[PDB]
């Protein structure tokens, strides 16, 4: 147990983490070179400067009673016991407390004796409560703003799925709770929450690293641990070949050789450190320190032997010095200087307000009471920084909770010369996040893809539902109803598709599709048959007109021949109307004309049998009788609208005439009349031998043409492609051959 | 400054929560009657019993310096400074106080600096088990490590895998809730919400926690790790929101009938855990005989009397009617606290440790010798307190559970009693419904639940495997069951996949059966038609067979006519072969039989147009035997990756196009030659049959137009293909019968 004591009228206490905590066999081991020794020397330098300042305490010399906490709260309490043992050298206030737990324990011990305490590194938000710490001051921002800064940093890079690890105690717990609260305020999810204990072993660190690696969707790790815990975690990650994007708090900071002892595991780590400026006077004072003239520091020999490895009492540690080697100031040095100067200013104000005549300690101040000082001068103090740069405006003041202003800096640990790893500032945080993306060599587009961390990757808009129970960390999207249009929520479709399947896959469109109607792309065959029939009947009609019905046409009556020409002519035209799109003006003719097409052909055969002028007129009127049934059916069949869609194969609409569905009923009635007329003539006659034989061929041809339609009808069954329209063309085309066969030998030999 | 200071050779410190937390403005307000007064009197009762004993510290009087912690660690630390003021004023050998975990930890941090042993009676925090931070600490109660595990088993017993956790900040609630999460993960227990209440909380703040618990109705069970005062506010807050929850609380609630003050409707059906202990019969008489007039050593007793009985004692009339002085503590209004024997054991443990120390450092004298004038706390704790073993002072069991001793960590043995709050007999009271001693054993047969039965606290509704497949959204407690295609079976619980093409899932969908449904059928609607024509046509062939030798010489037709009559007979049986449902070997016979049937019939007709005749006809059929000869045993099923997925038909898929091509070529050749050869040459024989055979030949071309053309389109159907085949073949056979009809009618006429 070493102690650093100096003489003076007023003695100020001190607590610094000079030594790092060891294992079970030793309370504390290696010397903390940057965070304990440099801070102790900064406090000593501040005290020396105050002791030579005429304006600040001209007649009062400030003493020092500084102790080493060995980075333990129990050891810190054991050391601070002698601070209050004298009260039962009196202590008017301690400038000490680097770790949050140490500061909390010291404040708890000191609140029973009314001893003010000003911290220089403790940033825990638990110390901001003035109900439990009535005499605790602090010159650093609390973690309440550091949590906001880290949450904003995570939100900036779309880091909505991260893993968190914090050290057990008083700093890690409050910080991680605040970070979780601020991440729930925004849209950030937490994957894994690990803890680091005080007696944490290497195997436990490996287990924590494995647990962190167990979540491949969270490539960003949020750190709220201490310096030693961060170093051990980095070593464990390095020895396990684990790569992570570390986002750490001020516990890591910009420590170059302390935490980043394994260069390579943390190459894109983002660290947040309290804003500070270098002090040239402190650098000059520290660079001139030697182990010979600095006899007032009991721990300087150990620091020398550690940073400049050699052996004392052997003529070995007498060549090197602190000037030639590079020197880097600790970030939390100006905070220690400000705390010491604030304590000195409070003491000076108390002396001025209590001893208005003498410049030394008058009898009214010799018992120093902490309550009055803390309530009057410690909290209500305002002065410029003792060693601030020329181009700045910084004031040392305490808020209502005795804290500092929430200003932070953002650092990244990059490599400059392929091995020269260093910390480079990339932004700051006072009220909002102002980051420099171009200064970070893993976020620029030229440096490669941005490392993102999401629980679920965003799937394509098409065939996605993103089912989410209330508010959930991440979503799962599944294809749903390919006939639905689109949706971005739990429901499969935001709008009703209706009879039109899906949409253009860009949202709610509900665009209509083509109906059952189709252009004559593959209907050339029906058209070709019509042209062949028209060409065949053109020559048949041409010879009849040229011969003036003299040779054979005027055999008996010369009337059936004229009527027969009309029947074949209208049969060819039936193919054209059937292959057209059903509309309000053309769809009505197909149903009415179907019965008439068979009636005219059958009438000619019936008229010939009846004959074997007036008869032709009677036959023409007889054919009109069958057309009356078509007109009667057309009373309701002519207006036809609707569709015959089915809950299958939604790509087709299947919209046609209402009479088209009823065309089967209409066709059945028409076919009945034609069949009966044809068979009666053939059997009755079974005149001229040639005429009688010719009638037999025509009578059988008409029946066989209609008979062959039945097997074809079952084949199609309204298939909408080569459908019942095809066989209607074929039977009409076959009927043209039937009509041609009647007159085929009439003029063949002429 | 109110305190109890009894003089004696050795003074034992005391810290009890006589006063509760208070409403901020005051350090501590109302008196804690159950956990602050009974425990305080239990320590005094034990001290008096020890001083009256002859085998425990004979001739040495034990003093007490008892202070009030006001249920807060900040005020307790100031009071604890009196115990260490002398070491920096009575000399304190040890401290028996410490009820709250936060209070005990703060005091232990200060006592370890002065080597003062401390024994706790109610602090169950697992943090205090660390012997590197709290060296001089012991307790007669188990840590929260076993308590958190005990409630995890209870949740697993009722399969409550989706619960909510409400805790309080400090050394008890935060530490206890951390252990619960670790135990919940091993039992697949998922946490819905994690709320924390603070020391400085208002009624609106407590209602915020209740509203947060109501955002997830699927979590009807709430796990509580709170203090006595914190639990009271939440229950009162839940009473103002008409919210009912299944409360599962730790020892902070226990069986204390003071949290539930006019709020029994919401706390009904709660499952609270209390440490296993037995009432002290001797303490029952001692507490029921204390009066404000005779009890003067307790400064807090007068305040306790004015609160429990609501009568004034200072001026005899301050709040209500005068105190009749005829009332006293009795079994009607007095119930012994659960942690009474622990206080007695804690006091006796320190007394027994000093007794063993006194018999070693003072070998001869029975008083306090010069060796024990300056007591050493390190030797008393490590060498005597940690290695103590004695029977309970007032125990009715005398079993192995009555032994008071400390383990390596200076803790007790984990034994908890499960209590259920229910309304029985018209009044509200607790009842033991289980016990936890390294094993859970409940009494569900006598547990009154909240609404009418065991609550269901699950994140996801458990979907039956009939048509639903579980899909994890990224967690292990909640899931969504999205159905998949009905022709795929789930493997075990989470994956439904197709077992190839041609199978159908089983009834339980644990496997897939082979597709049983087939399109083949016999004597069905689509087969009765074709067979009816076939049999009549087949019988028509027998009619020609009848006129074979009865009228042969008399007719002038006379064996080409007989050859074609037998040739078309193969056509009739070909229709019967086509309609047969199976095709193991006959499908090759169908193409060979039906294919040769046309060849024989057409060749015979062609022969009639023009020994030698038989040789020519046989030659055509001779090469038809080995047209393909590519086997017929395997029939490839027509089922494919179509929408049906429920029917399989083979139809002898092998070599389907080859038969059609061969038949078309043979049919095309015969019709052209036969028609050209016959024409009208001479019209020989009885009648002009040269044109008649041409008519039969011409009609067969139309029949040939029904073999190939109408086929190859819509013929992939099992029913359509078979029906078209027999109709076309039977029509051809009937046409040939027309040729022989004319000779037949001539004989009749
Ligand atoms: C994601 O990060 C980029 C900047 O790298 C930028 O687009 C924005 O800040 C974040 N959010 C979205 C929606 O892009
Ligand atoms: C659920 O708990 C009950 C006991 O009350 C019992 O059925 C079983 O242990 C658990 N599991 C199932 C599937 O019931
Ligand atoms: N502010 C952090 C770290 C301080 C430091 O060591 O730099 C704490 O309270 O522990
Ligand atoms: N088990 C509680 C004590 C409850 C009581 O008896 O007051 C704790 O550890 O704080």
């Amino acid at each position: 147990k070493k102690v650093l004591t100096l003489e003076g009228d007023l003695v100020l206490g001190g607590l610094f983490p000079v030594h790092q905590k060891g294992g079970p066999a030793e309370d504390c081991g290696p010397v903390n070179e940057h965070r304990g020794i440099q801070r102790l020397e900064a406090m000593l330098f501040a005290l020396d400067r105050i002791n030579r300042d005429p304006h600040l305490l001209p007649g009062v010399r400030l003493g020092a009673h500084i102790l080493d906490s060995c980075s333990k709260d129990t050891h810190a309490l054991e050391q601070a016991l002698d601070f209050v043992r004298a009260s039962l050298t009196a202590i008017t206030g301690v400038i000490g407390g680097s770790y949050s737990d140490v500061s909390i324990q010291v404040a708890n011990l000191l609140r029973l004796f009314q001893i003010p305490q000003i911290s220089y590194a403790s940033t825990s938000a638990k110390l901001s409560d003035k109900s439990r710490y009535d005499y605790f001051a602090r010159t650093v921002p609390p973690d309440f703003f550091q949590a906001k800064a880290m949450a904003e940093i995570l939100r900036f890079f779309n880091w909505t799925y991260v893993s968190t690890v914090a050290s057990e105690g008083d700093y890690g717990e409050t910080g991680i709770e605040a970070f979780e609260l601020e991440a729930r305020a925004r849209n950030i999810c937490v994957a894994t929450s690990e803890k680091v204990g005080r007696a944490m072993s290497r195997a436990a660190f490996e287990g924590v690293v494995r647990a962190l690696l167990q979540k491949p969707s969270a490539r960003v790790a949020v750190l709220f641990t201490r310096s030693e815990d961060a170093r051990e975690l980095l070593a464990a990650s390095q020895r396990l070949n684990a790569s992570f994007t570390w986002v750490a708090s001020d516990g890591w900071g910009a420590l170059e050789s302390v935490v980043a002892g394994s260069e390579g595991a943390a190459e894109g780590a983002i660290t947040i450190e309290l804003a500070s400026y270098p002090i040239s006077d402190f650098a000059s004072y520290f660079q001139s320190l030697d182990p010979w003239n600095n006899s007032r520091n009991p721990w300087f020999r150990e620091f020398w032997e550690q940073r400049f490895r050699c052996s004392f009492r052997q003529r070995d540690c007498a060549a090197h010095s602190l000037r030639a080697v590079p020197f880097e100031q600790e970030s939390k040095i100006m905070f220690v200087v400000n705390a010491v100067y604030a304590m000195a200013h409070a003491l000076h104000n108390m002396h001025r307000a209590l001893c208005p005549n003498t410049t030394r300690l008058c009898d009214a101040m010799r018992p120093v009471n902490g309550r009055r000082l803390y309530k009057d001068f410690v909290l209500n103090v305002k002065f410029d920084a003792p060693f601030r740069p020329a181009d700045t405006h910084n004031e040392v003041r305490f808020d209502r909770f005795g804290d500092g202003i929430g200003r932070y800096n953002i650092f990244t640990y990059l490599r400059a010369g392929s091995g020269r790893y260093r910390y480079q500032k990339v932004g700051y945080w006072a009220e909002g996040l102002t980051l420099d993306t171009s200064l970070i060599p893993w976020a620029s587009p030229s440096a490669g893809p941005l490392p993102a961390s999401r629980c679920s990757e965003p799937c394509l808009q098409n065939e996605v539902k993103s089912v989410q129970p209330g508010e959930v960390c991440c979503w799962l999207c599944i294809p749903c109803q390919p006939y639905e249009y689109r949706l971005d929520e739990f429901t499969c479709a935001d709008c009703g598709l209706g009879y039109w399947p899906n949409a253009s896959l860009t949202g709610c469109f509900e665009l209509p599709q083509e109906y059952i109607r189709w252009g004559d792309a593959w209907a050339v065959g029906p058209v070709t048959i019509a042209c062949l029939g028209a060409l065949a009947t053109l020559f048949v009609l041409g010879v009849f007109v040229r011969h003036n019905a003299t040779p054979v046409v005027k055999a008996s009556g010369r009337e059936l021949c004229y009527i027969l020409l009309g029947g074949v002519f209208l049969c060819y035209c039936m193919t054209f109307i059937f292959i057209a799109k059903p509309s309000t003006a053309v769809c009505t003719l197909r149903r009415l004309g179907l019965g008439t097409a068979f009636s005219v052909c059958y009438s000619a055969l019936l008229t010939k049998t009846n004959r074997i002028a007036s008869q032709v007129a009677i036959c023409l009127a007889l054919i009109s009788g069958q057309l009356l049934i078509v007109v009667a059916w057309l009373v309701v069949e002519a207006p036809g609208t609707g569709k015959e869609t089915a809950p299958e194969r939604r790509e087709v609409v299947t919209l046609r005439c209402n009479h088209r569905d009823a065309s089967m009923l209409g066709s059945l009635a028409y076919n009945v009349l034609l069949i009966a007329l044809c068979t009666l003539y053939a059997f009755k006659t079974r005149e001229n031998f040639n005429e009688a034989k010719f009638i037999g061929f025509t009578m059988y041809t008409t029946c066989i043409i209609w008979l062959a339609f039945l097997p074809i009808f079952y084949v199609t069954s309204s298939d909408y492609r080569v459908q019942t329209t095809t066989m209607c063309v074929s039977v009409s085309l076959s009927g043209s051959v039937v009509l041609g066969c009647l007159f085929a030998p009439k003029l063949h030999i002429i | 400054r109110r305190e109890i200071k009894i003089e004696g050779d050795l003074v034992l410190g005391g810290l009890f929560p006589i006063n509760e937390k208070g409403t901020g403005t005051e350090e501590c307000g109302r008196i804690n009657e159950d956990r602050g007064i009974q425990r305080l009197e239990a320590m005094l009762f034990a001290i008096d019993e020890i001083n009256k004993d002859d085998y425990l510290l004979p001739g040495v009087k034990l003093g007490v310096h008892i202070l009030d912690t006001c249920s807060r660690d900040t005020y307790a630390l100031e009071q604890s400074l009196e115990f260490v003021r002398a070491s920096l004023p009575l000399l304190i050998a040890g401290v028996i106080g410490g009820s709250y975990s936060s209070v005990s930890i703060q005091v232990a941090n200060l006592l370890r600096l002065f080597q003062i042993p401390q024994i706790s009676y109610a602090s169950t925090s697992a943090k205090l088990s660390d012997k590197s931070r709290y060296d001089y600490f012991a307790r007669t109660v188990p840590p929260d490590f076993y308590q958190a595990k005990a409630m995890a088993e209870i949740l697993r017993f009722f399969n409550w895998t989706y619960v909510s956790t409400v805790a309080s900040e400090g050394d008890y609630g935060e530490t206890g809730i951390e252990a619960f999460e670790q135990e919940a993960r091993l039992r697949n227990i998922c946490i819905a919400t994690a709320e924390k209440v603070g020391r400085s909380n208002i009624r609106k703040s407590y209602d915020s926690v209740i509203r947060e618990l109501l955002q997830k109705p699927n979590a009807r069970v709430v796990v509580l790790f709170m203090r006595s005062d914190d639990s009271r506010e939440l229950i009162a807050a839940a009473s103002r929101a008409n919210a009912s929850f299944t409360w599962v609380a730790s020892d902070g609630w226990g069986a204390q009938e003071s949290i539930i003050k006019g709020s029994e409707h919401v706390a009904y059906g709660a499952i609270t855990l209390e440490l296993a202990s037995q009432p002290v019969r001797q303490f029952d008489r001692y507490f029921q005989s204390l009066n404000p007039y005779n009890n003067h050593r307790n400064p807090w007793f007068r305040d306790f009397w004015e609160q429990k009985f609501q009568c004034s004692l200072q001026n005899k009339r301050n709040h209500r009617r005068v105190c009749d002085k005829h009332l006293a503590i009795d079994s009607s209004n007095y119930e012994q606290e659960s942690k009474i024997m622990f206080v007695v054991n804690a006091v006796y443990a320190m007394a027994h440790a000093l007794h063993k120390m006194q018999r070693t450092l003072c070998p001869n004298t029975t008083k306090l010798c010069d060796a024990m004038k300056i007591l050493d706390g390190k030797k008393l704790y490590k060498d005597y307190l940690l290695k103590i073993n004695f029977t309970a002072p007032f125990n009715p069991n005398k079993d192995a559970d009555s032994i008071v001793k400390f383990d390596t960590f200076g803790d007790g043995m984990g034994r908890y009693n499960v209590f259920n709050f229910q309304n029985v007999g018209g009044k509200y009271s607790y009842l033991k419904v289980g016990h936890w001693a390294e094993t859970l054993s409940l009494d569900v047969n006598s547990i009154h639940w909240s609404r009418n039965s065991v609550p269901t606290s699950q994140c996801s509704d458990p979907c039956a495997p009939n048509e639903m497949k579980n899909m994890q959204p990224g967690d292990v407690c909640c899931w969504i069951c999205i159905p998949c295609e009905p022709y795929e079976y789930l493997a075990d619980e989470f994956t439904c996949m197709d077992c190839g093409s041609g199978q159908w899932p089983t009834a339980d969908l644990t496997g897939c059966y082979d597709l049983p449904e087939d399109y083949i059928r016999w004597e069905d609607a689509w087969a009765i038609g074709p067979v009816t024509i076939a049999c009549l046509g087949f019988m028509c062939t027998c009619m020609v067979v009848t006129v074979f030798i009865k009228h042969n010489n008399t007719p002038l037709v006379k064996e080409l006519c007989y050859i074609l009559l037998f040739g078309v007979g193969l056509s009739y049986c070909m229709t019967f072969f086509f309609i047969a449902k199976p095709s193991p070997v006959i499908c090759a016979l169908r193409r060979l039989g039906l294919g040769s049937s046309f060849a024989i019939c057409y060749s015979a007709l062609l022969t009639k147009t023009n020994v030698f005749i038989c040789l020519g006809l046989i030659l055509v059929q001779i090469v038809m035997v080995s047209v393909w000869l590519i086997l017929e045993a395997p029939g490839t099923r027509r089922y494919t990756l179509a929408e049906k997925r429920e029917t399989v038909i083979l139809k002898c898929n092998v070599k389907d196009s080859s038969m059609l091509i061969s038949l078309t070529y043979d049919v095309i050749l015969v019709i052209l030659c036969t028609v050209y050869a016959f024409k009208t040459r001479k019209c020989p024989e009885n009648f002009n049959e040269a044109k008649f055979i041409g008519f039969t030949m011409y009609t067969t071309c139309i029949i040939w137009l029904a073999f190939l053309p109408i086929f190859y389109v819509t013929s992939s159907d099992y029913r359509v293909q078979t029906t078209t085949m027999c109709i076309s073949v039977s029509l051809s056979g009937f046409v040939v019968l027309g040729c022989l009809f004319a000779p037949k009618v001539h004989i009749i006429l």
